[PDB]
RNA sequence: GCUCGUGUCGUGAGAUGUUGGGUUAAGUCCCGCAACGAGCGCAACCCUUGUUCACUGUUGCCAGCACGUUAUGGUGGGGACUCAGUGGAGACCGCCGGGGUCAACUCGGAGGAAGGUGGGGAUGACGUCAAGUCAUCAUGCCCCUUAUGUCCAGGGCUUCACGCAUGCUACAAUGGCUGGUACAGAGAGUGGCGAGCCUGUGAGGGUGAGCGAAUCUCGGAAAGCCGGUCUCAGUUCGGAUUGGGGUCUGCAACUCGACCUCAUGAAGUCGGAGUCGCUAGUAAUCGCAGAUCAGCAACGCUGCGGUGAAUACGUUCCCGGGGC
């Protein structure tokens, strides 16, 4: 994402429902999960890297 | 299917009639998955049958399908650059199966208001050997004997 | 041929995510699941058939009483988790008299027929979305 | 009396750390009810595999949360200063209740 | 472009996490701070040569195992590098950090030095299949039962974009029980940069 | 399926292996063979489900024992049952018989929870399509630099003569309405899940325990069964649209939110040519939960269980693919 929009999303919104999430490493806007911050593809890559502990693949 | 004849799941009896023609009319009935619902029907329909008539409802829905069972039907084959209409002797599980769903189709499409009653009244004319499904049962017999010149064509 | 024993006994039965506790015990055959009856529990003569049928198919019949604890599922899925019950309490307390054919009308058999997965790109189990070509 | 709660992700160390507890409040005497393993946690995230415009291929992951409870029926501070200053690994977080 | 990672897929089953922690309430900002220290040591420790970064926590306390091949850049002189290099995570973090250095006892069989080593010759500008050539025999002198090197990208600085790759030996990627160990590299060039992935079957584990 | 090392054949590209006979879901094996070998794929190792044993017994369970306000395993207590979750056992054509030159395989049977891969998932070979993504990230080169940076309010991404696509609700009586009454699973929760009581027709509001949760809450499962009623009516079907009065979230619901209530009551009578999904706990249907999320246009998506079919003679034809 710009840096300019990440820095604003990190920084303290004027009114309280202005805030949004933003992927913690990546900076993507688009499904950012809450368990862990991060976002779709950066929950992809660091699950099968193993930097997540307790994060493994699923085949119930 | 290519590899070969897939195995055939076993009829269950009727608890009530002791028949597996009763379970075999209310897995035919069985609109929406509510076997309930489908076996009240059928239930309610042979009550009123042996109302009508003092013979048994089992006995009066296997005379009806005595009648309903056709004996031979044509399929479409693809000789040449026309469509043949081939008449094939049918099996007795074929012709049973024929018989009850156009036993439920003509019972859904009865004039009457109710379901249940609707294949009572209809039971009770093919027992007779009225209605709809002893019509079309004829109809398929009919055509078959006029196509029956390509009874060779059977493999 | 001996006409079984009548003995006091008990198993537990599982069909479709439902399990049941079934506790058989000599009696006048009367019949208590979850506290009511039979035919409370079991309001309707859709699937008794299915729950009394081992008995009729075992030499004792309905003078045989039966307690029954029942558990998850939906009522055909209890019927048939409490007919393998009755069934497996019937064949280890009559191993000898009543297993040969209890076995072969198909009952001391559990079936692991359960309810499929979802899968990712289909709407149910195996249902597929419309295929549309252009 | 006295609570031990156990959590971790992987089962071996919860069951090792379990042990290392059990084998401890033993040697210093208090008779312990046994591990007892509470169902476990089990959450599921599922995830578009492409970056972009490929849905019906998709990657499911869990966060498998093990769960194990002691009971220190003795009450014995010998052991209570043994559970507070033992060391433990990492992945797996004990909570007491006193 | 269809294959699983080895890592993940053998995640669980034969090898580990790299991170050891548990907390249900800061776990994202534990993960944020993760991918801080990770970032800032891959970052600033190119030329050691970085295996794996293993995090543990305890309580407010940080433990950092580096896995690397020459620890000599890491330690600096008599630890002054070691020393510097924690103060700026604690700067960076907040926390108590215990860093802790160790080997990799065969740097030429680790697939991530390997692909390290590809990597810093095709940025060198070396014929690359030479390279990997270098690469796999020396895997196999080690003693590796099997090696798989791809390069992909500008090749040799050229237009159009090349996959070139060698094998031989045998690397099961579909066995589970098979212990595979994994790198990925990109060279960076004057023309883009080259990814390099390294399969290497260590043997077979339970 | 795709290949390799060596050998061999050919001037050579190349071939042989990898053809042939049999078999298998399978380049799965067997037989013969200028081939002898190996590798990536197949299979197995992994997860889940079906049987069972040991271990443990709370927040789970209650067979035998003692009370409980009447009452609630509420209680002491119990390792029996269920379950929870760790570690084992179990299936291998292993046994029996036939076929199969034998041999792989194949048929039948016994035992067994399960029999010939038991069901499902994970796993996608060499490569193809200059397939998609410079907008997740990263990056070569080019371009912008008092603007193509960057901040803000308002607007737009929600437009509407139309066309296509995926769905939802329907067209009713196997149904609608109404009262009563059964049976789930998998999940979520501290700016959260919120019981109980009071208040309102209701959305809700006011108080507000409990629970970081096998404990407390979401919670009601719905279909179904049972009683009553409607009586084939464009309806007591359908619930679009439109008018009024509201609630909640939010700095703020005009554009452009969900919901409640009152009124309104559109098309729709089972859908042309054509076309789609599915071989069993499947299709069909019935509800439930979660992610994101202040709220929500979610009927979407990913899961979960409830009820639960019909049919497969067969390969001639249509589509895709495999060996020679
Ligand atoms: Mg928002
Ligand atoms: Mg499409
Ligand atoms: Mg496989
Ligand atoms: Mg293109
Ligand atoms: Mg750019
Ligand atoms: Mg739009
Ligand atoms: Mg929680
Ligand atoms: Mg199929
Ligand atoms: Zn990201």
């Amino acid at each position: 994402a710009k840096t300019a929009l990440k820095v604003k999303a990190a920084r303290k919104p004027k009114f309280g429902v202005r805030a949004y999430t933003r992927c913690q490493r990546c900076g993507r806007p688009h499904s950012v999960y809450r368990k862990f911050g991060l976002c779709r593809i950066c929950l992809r890559e660091m699950a099968h890297a193993g930097q997540l502990p307790g994060v493994t693949k699923s085949s119930w | 299917p290519r590899k070969g004849p897939a195995p055939k799941r076993p009829v269950m009896v009727d608890p009530v009639y002791g028949s597996p023609l009763v379970s075999q009319l209310v897995s035919k009935i069985l609109l929406d998955g509510k076997k309930t619902v489908a076996q009240n029907i059928v239930y309610t329909a042979l009550e009123g049958c042996r109302a009508k008539n003092n013979t048994d409802p089992v006995q009066t829905l296997k005379r009806a399908l005595d009648n309903i069972k056709p004996s031979l039907e044509v399929k479409s084959r693809r000789v040449g650059g026309a469509t043949y209409q081939v008449p094939v002797e049918v099996k007795p599980a074929r012709q049973t199966t024929l018989a009850m769903r156009w036993l439920v189709n003509f019972s859904r499409e009865r004039r009457e208001k109710t379901m249940a009653e609707r294949l009572m009244n209809e039971i009770l004319d093919a027992s007779n050997g009225l209605g709809a499904s002893v019509k079309r049962r004829e109809d398929t017999h009919k055509m078959a004997e006029a196509n029956r010149a390509f009874a060779h064509y059977r493999w | 041929k001996r006409p079984a024993m009548i003995a006091p006994g008990a198993a537990t039965g599982r069909r479709k995510e439902a399990i049941a506790r079934v506790r058989i015990t000599p009696g006048s055959g009367q019949w208590k699941i979850n506290g009511r009856t039979l035919e409370d529990y079991f309001p309707n003569k859709v699937h008794q058939q299915i729950v009394t049928e081992p008995f009729a198919t075992a030499g004792v019949e309905g003078a045989y009483d039966v307690i029954a604890r029942i558990g998850g599922g939906g009522v055909t899925g209890q019927a048939g988790a409490l007919r393998l019950g009755i069934a497996r309490a019937l064949n280890n307390v009559d191993p000898e008299a009543s297993r040969p054919a209890l076995k072969k009308a198909g009952m001391l058999t559990r079936d692991a027929r359960v309810k499929e997965r979802k899968k990712a790109g289909l709407k149910k189990a195996r249902k597929a979305p419309q295929y549309s070509k252009r | 009396k006295i609570r031990i709660r156990l959590r971790a992700y992987d089962h071996e160390v919860i069951d090792s750390s379990a042990r290392k507890i059990v084998d401890t409040v033993t040697r210093t005497g208090a008779k312990v009810a046994g591990p007892v393993p509470l169902p476990t946690e089990k959450n599921v995230f599922c995830v578009i595999r492409s970056p972009h415009k490929y849905k019906d291929s998709r990657e499911h992951f869990e966060m498998r949360t093990h769960k194990r409870l002691i009971d220190i029926l003795e009450p014995t501070p010998k052991t209570v200063d043994s559970l507070m200053r033992l060391d433990l690994p990492a992945g797996v977080d004990i909570e007491i209740k006193l | 472009g269809q294959k699983i990672n080895p890592h993940g897929f053998r995640l669980g089953v034969t090898t580990d996490h790299k991170t050891r922690w548990y907390a249900e309430k800061q776990y994202a900002e534990l993960v944020g701070e993760d991918v801080k220290i990770r970032e800032w040591l891959h970052k600033n420790l190119e030329r050691a040569g970085l295996s794996s970064i293993e995090i543990e926590r305890r309580s407010e306390r940080v433990t950092i195992f580096l896995y690397a091949a020459r620890p000599g850049i890491v330690i600096g002189r008599n630890g002054a590098e070691a020393e510097r290099v924690r103060g700026e995570l604690e700067k960076l973090t907040g926390k108590q950090i215990q860093l802790n250095i160790l080997e990799v006892k065969s740097p030429e069989t680790d697939a991530q030095l390997v692909a390290q080593g590809i990597a810093e010759q095709l940025a060198a500008r070396v014929a690359f299949r030479r390279a990997m050539r270098k690469a796999q025999q020396s895997a196999m002198n080690a003693g590796a039962l099997g090696i798989r090197i791809k390069c992909s990208g500008r090749l040799g600085g050229a237009e159009m974009s090349r996959s070139e790759g060698y094998r031989e030996g045998r690397v099961p990627l579909h066995t589970l029980r098979a212990d595979i160990d994994y790198g990925f590299f990109e060279a960076r060039t004057t023309f883009g940069r080259i990814g390099v992935k390294v399969w290497i079957y260590k043997g077979d584990v339970t």
